């Protein structure tokens, strides 16, 4: 295409560091959520014992 | 309410271990992700 395009060691760390941030945000969140998953077998536990 | 909740426990269980027997899967996900963010940005319709 004829359009310039670059790359920096930057960006690899700033990758690093969105990969850890939103790992632990939507590890902490959907695992909450999994967490719930654990909560609805806690529920058919106690209904069924 | 046992027959009531069958989709209700069908959700509750097969979420919780879809997610998790993909959790490395879904590292994996969560790297695909990150990268076609942080890279991806100035590319064309083609290529993105």
């Amino acid at each position: 295409m004829r359009r310039q395009v670059y790359v920096t060691p930057k960006s690899f760390l700033s990758y690093l560091n969105s990969y850890k941030t939103l790992y632990i945000e939507k590890y902490d969140e959907l695992d909450q959520q999994e967490e719930s998953f654990k909560i609805g077998l806690n529920k058919i536990q106690e209904a069924t014992i | 309410l046992i027959t009531s909740l069958s989709g209700e426990k069908d959700r509750w269980g097969k979420g919780a271990q879809d997610i998790s027997d993909q959790k490395r899967k879904l590292v994996g996900n969560v790297s695909l992700s990150t990268a076609f963010i942080s890279y991806c940005g100035p590319f064309n319709a083609e290529y993105r």
